[PDB]
Formats: structure tokens, C-alpha cells, sequence
């Protein structure tokens, strides 16, 4: 049982929780997630346990239900807003979105081939770090995110395939 | 950098107190924590120091890393005297 | 006796939204996204607004800016013409007004909702709420939700009241340990 | 002949758009958030183009790029694949060009459809437009209302030259 | 003050109460307009009352707030299940959308020529009659029935502009 | 032991619904429709169950039909490769049952949701709900909000109930007139 | 030459669709609510369709009827007016034609996109399909899905006939 | 058409009774109403039913019009007797 | 099956009587044309009628197709001379 | 009601010969399914017919239950002799 | 800090002097507005402008407040006569 | 501003590769092509590079335009030698 920063959205069925330092705007991002169908869980404070030797389990605080805290609105309600369509007790976290601002010096994955994670109790959470720039709409990457996610696990993975056409594409071009 | 205070705020650290609390720990880079019954949260963000409903006679844990953790440090113990909240 | 803001009025659920901040913010293209949400443009840059009571602000386009949004790179469209009438109307009392100031370090924001803040039209002090300009900020939802919110604590539902009044039972609650 | 060009070709409302820009500058997210609200993807990133005619140029992704966006953070992505055939298109005709260009204080952008910047590919001058990357922006929004526009002032809706036209009145009229 | 059958919805910023015998689909057809980002105001039993010499306010009796009943699916709360956006307190009703069933017998306005209207209270509350067929959204046309009254109210008539180009080419081809 | 039901499975709003009719009402029809609206399918026409607990059934499409919608007057369409992975899924437990019987004058419907219709799946007594197919009825909207109403009344917000109990109160209430 | 014939022609996913039926059907209110969900409306009850050339067809609504539809019980609306000129188109090449037939306990439908059945228009055989109009329908829905399968099939994907190839394995596989 | 009951059942017409009272109506074409303290809904459906609130000792009215409202009537005063309601 | 007019009123077929020519037209099975100056369209429906603007002198053809073919053009007939429009 | 079959069908019983006899079946009211290596299918209809992959040499078993149950079985019979599938 | 000018442009302050003027208003911090005719616009921005219709012979007031508030002004003044709008 | 290469590196230039020259090539304001068999792209990107599937024994050009056009020459082609790909 420990707390941790960041915001747990349950996205296409897959809990997604969100990090990044406050200020990059997770909150928000949740917020337009819920707008597009996703459920919120935990906004600021998400309280972890470990289910089992393969499996974390996040819920918010009693406290902190159906909360969002929005910089400039303040407190808002996702539940009274949206209906029981935007909130979901818990779930078990399948992914870690990291928001990590832009500096011209970091790099990130440009091909899915991360095998990134984060440790959450004994068990490595894979974990996904995107750029928070300019132009940048968050919350269609994230959802992507776990679009992708989803994909990849049921045998869908654009990155493997391309890989493997592309050695094709040298092996051939080498004439 | 760290600092264990004792909460003498009557009204324990609710809405306004958090705020201004977690607007001095905003201003510095390195990162801020607060501790209160194993349960430690992030400074920076307050939903999450409110969600501790810290009351009066409470022993809380301010900690921070960075380049200016210790001047973090300072400025919340100065807001922590300067709105009467703690020692 | 009108007088002319500088800003974008947007009726938004009902309810009529004044977008204001410096020129260069975003207003125009933040309003063009709120109309393909949904929402009704009733005038863009400039604002005639009139009072109408001891308690409210009317806004309305100059005949000749009708319709029109004027969007850096693209120039002048017409919302009429390319999303139908759905998209305009005539005019709004004036309900909540929503500033976009470019976010800095230095400034500091309502993280809470308690703030009481307000302006001036009139004599009529119109509800003001401050959004901070920030990269990976979508400030359609955010005004967007400001309405929303806005509609929501007048119908009795005051999320951040509600909080504060649980925030209260916990730490009294908590100073048992 | 076939010239490779830097930038993303997306089918817009029947429109063929492609969307320049310095890499980093957001064309693939922008893209991947135009596909999502119905819109069509040619080709992402490099777009092999070839004059059709007098007129005519004619955009499509290489073999191996069919299909593939690739954003910073995720990596590779198959928008057939995530979004169905709905999502992609073999090929297109260019008709429109919207640059992101990286808004400076001082850098300017016609702030009036009057504008007519072109830009050649193959001796062919296609239109060209170009907005400022800024904060609280949301590219695909005004890409897309780009092409909206662009498709009106061609059915006989010009904005800009009707308010022109009135701005003129009123002038005349203020003449008191 | 009296109570009327039917389903007050607030289209567009417009009061719409829609009518017709029970098992039309009134409740239905109302839950898919809150889904469609529509406001519920009463359903069933509409309580109207005069507020002027043109104007008429319906409003749900307290016991049936946000509730709607649907045939097979039971009392469904609306704010409980989509959040504030799908509920308002009251309306002025502006137009009236009568349901009925079709039969090879009846007749509808086929140009919105139609100058029909009922009275509530003395005053004169202009109405529609659509025809329930299958093959037919009722949603989107009620819907559209309140774009097109709130589009003729701010000037534009497409049935009036149409018949005078009508005479202009009829005119015309007497040659 | 896999028995093979007549129906269709989506999993709408994360519940695994089993959409049943006779041959004719429009099961596949609807869940296209479904599927258009972000929910997935898992199998059409012929779903294969098997019981996982003494309270959980399991269903999924043989591998044949796999992806595959039968619509009367276009034929087999392919979800999957029409709208995306987004549109399917492999399998899912079965929450809920919602039964089209075509409308008519002599039968009698749950105008309430106070029903406790069950139905037999390997020993589960799976919850069923009864819709009436009548003209101007969206099936699509109604099963859903039938899966929406269903999880709301799971996470604690049963609007029957509550009905109930205050269509009592305001009875005792009355009998004082 | 130019003839006119009965039915709406829209143009869905870039496809020009003319959907026919027996006037009660229900096509205008279909096709008002293709509109809104983003396809375009070129021709309302009268549809002039005149030969391109030898494999093309083109359809185009009479000055008078432009913009317009008629919807039993409110009746004249312009979708041009109610929903910007993203609602509208000048005209089209006719691709398809989804033909509405009232559903009768003897009526047959194909239960597979095999059947090919054609319609000529001016010595041009257009592809047709025929949709049953039954309660619990949502007839836009379908014709929107015929227009999507219909180019997804151009596209080289094929339902209907991968789906017969397997079935053929199976039926090997079976002869264990 | 038009018969008066006085309302017996001591749990007034709640929502099992108001629903067998409502399916007896829906069965006729004629149409029926009900009336209960100048409020007056339509018998057919049903929120309007049960949003009288109709208690023991109430006295409600029930109408019809239509080919066979005194069917109707008949039918429903007899779902009154038969569901111990009223008299 | 047919019935050739000549349209006399003065008013032209403008609304109302395309509304009721149409109107007529629809009751029955058959299927209904309308031509005028080689444009043909559906009598049943409407726009097309009005769309063809014609005027007084003109000379339209009605033709029905189907059971009841004679009865739609009697019926067509009689609206012509019952509403003054052709003959 | 109820009756065995052998397929003969060279091709087994794919998509012609599936919509053939899920038509004849679809002329009667009663219920009527189809039995392949023990999973049933309804054959009314039909993706669940051809998801059987019913080859040649295989034992299959037609039952019904309804008012002509007989008559749709006698119906389906003579579907399996009029596109030689089996007997 | 302000100035006013008599518009002398033959054919007023449409697109072409307006871009101009807000261009120039637009390279100073401080906050620059025009008035004309009683109503009052923000200079940097522009449909803003344009929708006065500033005719010829019309006397505008260009004002500014901030650190270049005499800037700005000397920069719109300059612009006046450079584009030959006025003075 | 250009430097050829021959391309040595038995594995070729396939996702690797790219990726830390693509990488290197960003740090740089000038723009930076890579040719290949008439093919250029923008090195800065890649899907552009990985498409080009240049294999061992390849020749390709890189060319940079700006401020630091040598500065993005010397370190890419540090690149090339540093992760054994070229020379
Ligand atoms: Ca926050
Ligand atoms: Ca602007
Ligand atoms: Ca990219
Ligand atoms: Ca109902
Ligand atoms: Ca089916
Ligand atoms: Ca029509």
C-alpha cells in the first residue's frame, strides 16, 4: 500500500497511469480523456497495492473520488459532470504514460522497440515516456498509447513488423 | 533536506494553509515531498497534501531534492511559522 | 450607451463566455474549436457589450465582423458559412468571463475553485476565471469545462464547496491518532 | 520522374493537403489526431510525388512506409491497422499545402486570406499556407478548417474577398 | 397550472415537448437526444404553468426529476448516468413535436408551410407532426425540427425562399 | 464443455453483452452499429460458451467467423479491417443478456427495472433484460444504456430503487390531504 | 443527354452513393442524417445524371433543388444553411446505388456481398445493392457501412471472398 | 366513461399496483386518464401514474374515450376489485 | 396507362397543388410519372413535381403503372378539374 | 422432430448450398437447427451454418419444433435431394 | 501618451493600411488602442480595426500605456506617414 | 557542405543505426539530407531514413545547410565511424 503522483485513467479497458511533474498537466489531460469515453480513477494521489506477483492494483483516496483539480477551475467532478461513464473505482495498472517536458537535449522512443518499465512494489510496469511540446495534443497520445498497447498484445506490433520488412528492404537492396 | 515539523494549527493544514504551502514548494526546482503516516505525497501538488487531512498535533515530514533543497527547505519553514501552522 | 471589448464571445451550454487575454493568445482559434464542439460565436475581437439591468451585460458582433473569426495563417472565415447556424447567434447576455494569461513561473493560479474573483461592465460585476496558457493545454476544454462547471455550482452542485466540507470531517476525524 | 518530399499528405475532406514543417514540429500527431476525426493518410514523414500533368501532382508513401506514422514517445504506429481501411488512402492529388512554420516574434502570417503564397513542386505552383506553431494551438483543428476554407472559397465562398467587399462599404458609408 | 403527457426536452437552447401515444417512443427517442448533447427537462408528466401572455414553462414533478422510464430497461436517471449536461431544471416551450404513427390515411407537412399550433393556457404553441415509419430516427428529425424553427427565427426560411424562386422559375417557363 | 448460442457478443462499457433474437430482428445490424460507437465485438450469429466458475460464462467466436458481421443486403463485412483492432476483441465474460423480441399489442414488458429475469448458461444464471423491437426504437442506444444503466446499478446507483423508496415516502406523505 | 431520376445521391467516403427506393422509404431523412454525420448531399428526390464517358456517370440536383431536402412533417430544409458547406457538394460520379426495398416475409436479400447485381445508367452498368428496410433498421448506418465495405473491397479487401476461401479450408480440414 | 374509486389499498397505488392498473388500460384503444387532485395524467403510461402518489383514502377518477372506453372502464374496475386497490 | 392535361391555371403547379396532385398520387399502389417537356419525375413525390416549374399552357402526361393503374389516373383526373389546374 | 443426414456434397456444404437450405428453413415458423460433430447451430441462419465447414462424408442432423415441425423438416429434406448434398 | 491624426487615405483604413498599423502597434509591449467615433479599439489586434471603417477626412486618437508608450506612439506616427494615412 | 560515405556495417543501416545518426543530425540548427541512389530525405527524420534501406557497400551523402552546417558534418560523420557504419 503506497501513494503515488500521477493520474489513473482507465483507457479501452487498460489503466493507464499518467506522471509527470506537476505543472505538465495531467489533470487536464485526464480531464479530456474522460470527455473522449475513458474513465478516471485517481487524480494527484493514486493509492497502489500489489494484488499479487504480476499484478498493481490503483484506486484513489475515499477523499479524492471523482475529483480532478484543475489549475484556474480548481475542484471539478467527473461523476457530476459526465455521469458514472467517466469514473471507475479501480484497476489494475497495465501501463506508465510519462509526460516529461521537451528540452532539445532528451531523446524518446521513435520506435516502439522501448522495453522501458517501472518498478511498483516487485513488479516492472512497462512504461512509455512521450514529450510534452508545443503543438503537442496529449490526451490523443496517450489514448494512441494505449491503442498501441492493446494492439501489440493481441499480435498487432507495427514496430516488430516494420523491422523485419525493412532488413527485407536491405537484404534486397544490396542488390 | 529534510525537516519534521509538528502541526499547531488549529484548524490542521486544510484549504487555504495547503495552498499557500504548496505554492512556496512550486517555486523551487528541487522536488518536495510531505510525509504524514507512511503516506507521503508530493508537495507540489495539493490535491494530494489535502487528501492527508492533516489536523492539529500531527508530526509531518517536509523533504525536498535539488540544487536548492535546502532553500526550498527554508521558505517552507518560513511559511509553515509565517501561517501559524507548525514547529 | 455601447462599449467595445476587446475578446470573443462564445455562448457555451447556454451560457455566454467571454474569452478575453492579450492579442496573440489563441482566443480566435480557441473559439473556432469551440463552435465544431457545439458551442454558438456571437463576436469575435471585438465585443458591443450594453448593460440591459443593475445585474447584466449584453454582447453582440458589429454588423460588418458577423459570423466572422479572424484565424492567424488562414485569415478571415465565416462560421455561418462553413458549420450552418447552428454554429451562430445574434447575441448573449454575458454570464461568466474566461482570461487566457500566458503562463509564467512567476504567477500563481486558482488552484481552488473557492476564488470570488470578478469584473467590472457596467457596474455589473461579472464572475472572471483565470486559465493559465501552458504547453499541452487544450484551452477548448478547459473554457469548455469552465462553462460546464459554471452551469453545474448554479444548479447546486459546488464540487469544490463539497470537498472543503469533507476536508474538514477528515481532519477532525484524523486528529484522533 | 519521382522527387521525395519532407512532410505528411493526408486526405482532408477530399482534399489532398500536405503538411510541412521542421521535424519536431508535431506533423505525425497532428496527422494521427486528423485521421481520428475522419480524415485519410497517404504518407507520412517522406512523400514520394510526381507531376500527373500540367496541373496535377500526385502524392504516395513508399511500399514500406504504407500506412506507418511515426510518433516520438510511441514509436511506430499502423493507422490501418489501429483505425481500419476508414483510416487510409493509396494516394492523392496535392491541392492544398499547410506549413508549420515555429512561431517567432517577429516571423508573419497573413492574418487575411488574401494571401497568396504558392509553392512549386515539378513547375506545378500549388497553394500554400502557413500557420504559427504557438501554445494553446491545436494544430489539427486549423490544418484541417485550412482545408475547409479552402474547399469553400473553391465552391464560391470567399470569406475574405466578401469582407473585403463590405469593409469598402462601410468605408464609403462612414463618408457620412 | 396543469400537467400535460409528453417529454420536455431542451433542443438548442430551444423547449421542445413532444407528443403522442404512449409506445411511440417518446422516452426513447428523448434519451437518445441527451446523448446527442440535448437537455431532459420532464418525461411522461409535464407540469406547465403560464408565466406571461406569451409565454408557458414546463417543468417535472419533483418525484420524477432526471428520471426517464424505457420499456424493457425500467427508470433510468439521466444526471445520474451522463452528469449536469443532460439535465435542466425547466423550460419555455417553443415548439411542439407531435409523434404520429403512420398510416396509408394521414397526411404531413411535406412544405414547412404548416401554420399548425396548440393552445396551453391560452397561448398559441406552434407545432410539427412527424410520422413514426420505419426507417426513421425520430431523434434526428425532432432535432432538426428545432434547427430549422431556431434557423427560420433568425431569418432564414428555406420553405418561403423556395417558393418564390418557385414562382420566378414557373414565370419563367410560361416562356 | 464449449455449447454454441444463437446471438451476438459485444463487450459494451466493459461488460460482455450477449444480444439474442430470432433470425431476423437485426442482432448483427445493431452491433454494427455497436461497434460504430466504441464498442467491440467478440462474436455474431454463433457465439461459443463454456463456464469458467460456478457464476461466470465465457464467450468467443470460432475462428471462421472471427472479426466477421453478416448484414442482410451488403453480406460478411470485416470489423476489424473496417474500423480497427479498436473494434474487436477475442473473448470476454458475458454480464448481461439483452433479448430483441419483435413487438406486438399482446405481450407485456419491465416498464420497471425491479425484474430479476435470469437465464441458464451452464448452471450461471446470467441477468437477462427484455427489449421490445417497435418502429422508431434505436436499438442500438437502447442496448446500450442498458449495459450503462446495468454497470451503474453495480457500482451502486440502482434509479429503480430509489424511485421506489421515495414514491413511498411521498404516498405516506399524501394520505394527510 | 441528360435524364432525371428518383432517389438521393450523396457522397459518402468520397463515393458517389444514389440511394433509390419507393417514395414513403424514408431517403431524405437518411440522408439527412448522412449529413450529419459528416458525408455530403448533392441531389434530393430529382437526380440529373448524364454520361461522362463510357464508364462514368454523373449526377447533379436542378438549380432549384440545390441544397434542398423535403422531410415529411417539417418539410423543406437546406442542409447547406443548417450545416455549412462541409454538408454540401456540386456533384459526383455515381458509384454505387443502395436501393431501399420494403422487407417482406418473401423478398430476398443476398446474406453475401458475392451477389453482383448491376443497374444501367445511360448504357452504364452501376453496381447496386439492396438493403431491406425493417423495423430496428438504422438504414444510415448501413448504407454508410455499403460505401465503406464498397471501397474497402477497391481497396483489395475483400470480406466476402476471404472469407469463402477459408471456408473452403475448413471444409478440407474437416475431411480429417 | 367515467367511474370513482375511493382507494382501499393500504399501501396506496404504488408501483406494482399502478403497473397491472396501467397494462389493463394499454389494452384498450380508447384512451384513459386518470385524475387525483386536479392533477390528471394518462393511464397508459406510467411515471404519471405513480407521480400522483396516490394514498389509501384517496379518491381518484378514472375516463376513457373510445370505440370501447366502457371496455375499458369494466376492466379496469375490475383490476381495481380484483388488485385490492379500491371500490 | 395515361391521361395527357393541359394546365390552365393561371397560379401554375407552384405548392399547394404539386401538394395535392402528389398527395393523390401517393394513396395508391401503382407507380405514378409525371412529364413535362421531356423531363419525367415522381408523382409521388415532390420536389421533383415542383421542380419541373410548370406553367399555365403547358402540357403534362401522367402515366401509372401497376393494379390499381386506372384508379390513380381517375382519381389524378378528377384533382386536375377538381382543383382547377388542367384538363 | 428431427432428421440424419450424410453430406455427399463433393465440396461439402459451403456458401450456395448453405443459403439454400437456411432459406428453406426460413419459410417456417417452427425452430429448426442443425447438428455437426456436436456443436448446433440455428439454421435460420447462416454465418452459424457454414461456420460448421460440413464436408463431404459428413453425418449431420436437421430437427425442428413448432407448428410445422414436419413440414419444414419435409422441406429441408427435399433441399438436401434438390442440390444432391446428401441424404 | 496618445495622439490624434485626420485620416487622409482617398479610400479610408481598409486590409492593406490596417495589417500595417496593428504590425507596427504589435512590436511594442505596451497596450496600444485606437478610437474613433466615440468607440475604442485594441491596435494589436485587428479585425478590431478594420470593423471602425475609417473613412477619409475621419480624426482617429492612437494611444498607448507601458514602458514604450511614447515608442509605440512615435512608431504609429511614422506608419501614419509612411502609408500615407494621415496626420 | 557535404561529406560521401561508403556505407561498411554488415547489418546495414536499419532501425539502430538510423535512429543514432537521425538523433545526432537533430542536435544541429542547419537542415541535414541524406542521399541515396538519387533518394533524399531528412536525416533529421527517419521513418525517411529507415525507407531508403540502404544496405553495405552503399554510397550516401549527407549535406547540412546553416549556421552549423560543419559542426552537424564533423559530428555525423564521428557517428559513422564511432558506431562502425560508414567511412
Ligand atoms: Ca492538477
Ligand atoms: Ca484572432
Ligand atoms: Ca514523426
Ligand atoms: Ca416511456
Ligand atoms: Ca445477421
Ligand atoms: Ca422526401
Amino acid at each position: 500500500r503506497r501513494s503515488m503522483h500521477g493520474v489513473l485513467v482507465d483507457i479501452y479497458g487498460l489503466g493507464v497511469l499518467i506522471t509527470g511533474d506537476s505543472g505538465v498537466g495531467k489533470s487536464e489531460t485526464a480531464l479530456e480523456l474522460v470527455q473522449r469515453g475513458h474513465r478516471l480513477i485517481a487524480d494527484d494521489r493514486v493509492d497502489v497495492y500489489q494484488q499479487d506477483e504480476q499484478t498493481i492494483v490503483g484506486a484513489a483516496p475515499p477523499i479524492l473520488s471523482h475529483l480532478l483539480e484543475i489549475r484556474g477551475l480548481g475542484i471539478i467532478d467527473v461523476m457530476n459532470l459526465f455521469g458514472a461513464g467517466a469514473v471507475r473505482e479501480d484497476t489494475t495498472i497495465s501501463l506508465i504514460v510519462h509526460l516529461e517536458n521537451w528540452t532539445p537535449d532528451k531523446t524518446f522512443d521513435r520506435l516502439g522497440s522501448g522495453e522501458q518499465t517501472q518498478l511498483i512494489f516487485d513488479v516492472p510496469v512497462p512504461k512509455i515516456t512521450v514529450p510534452v511540446k508545443v503543438g503537442r495534443n496529449l490526451a490523443i497520445i496517450i489514448e494512441v498509447a494505449a491503442m498501441n498497447f492493446r494492439a501489440k498484445s493481441m499480435g498487432y506490433d507495427a514496430t516488430k513488423t516494420f523491422e523485419k520488412n525493412l532488413n527485407h528492404l536491405i537484404e534486397h537492396n544490396e542488390e | 533536506a529534510q525537516k519534521t515539523f509538528k502541526v499547531t494549527a488549529d484548524s490542521g493544514i486544510h484549504a487555504r494553509p495547503a495552498t499557500v504551502l504548496v505554492q512556496t514548494a512550486s517555486k523551487y526546482d528541487a522536488d518536495v515531498n510531505l510525509e504524514y503516516n507512511g503516506k507521503t505525497v508530493n508537495l507540489k501538488s495539493i490535491m494530494g497534501v489535502m487528501s492527508l487531512g492533516i489536523a492539529k498535533g500531527a508530526e509531518i515530514t517536509i523533504s525536498a531534492s535539488g540544487a536548492d533543497e535546502n532553500d526550498a527547505l527554508n521558505a517552507l519553514e518560513e511559511t509553515m511559522k509565517s501561517e501559524r501552522l507548525g514547529e
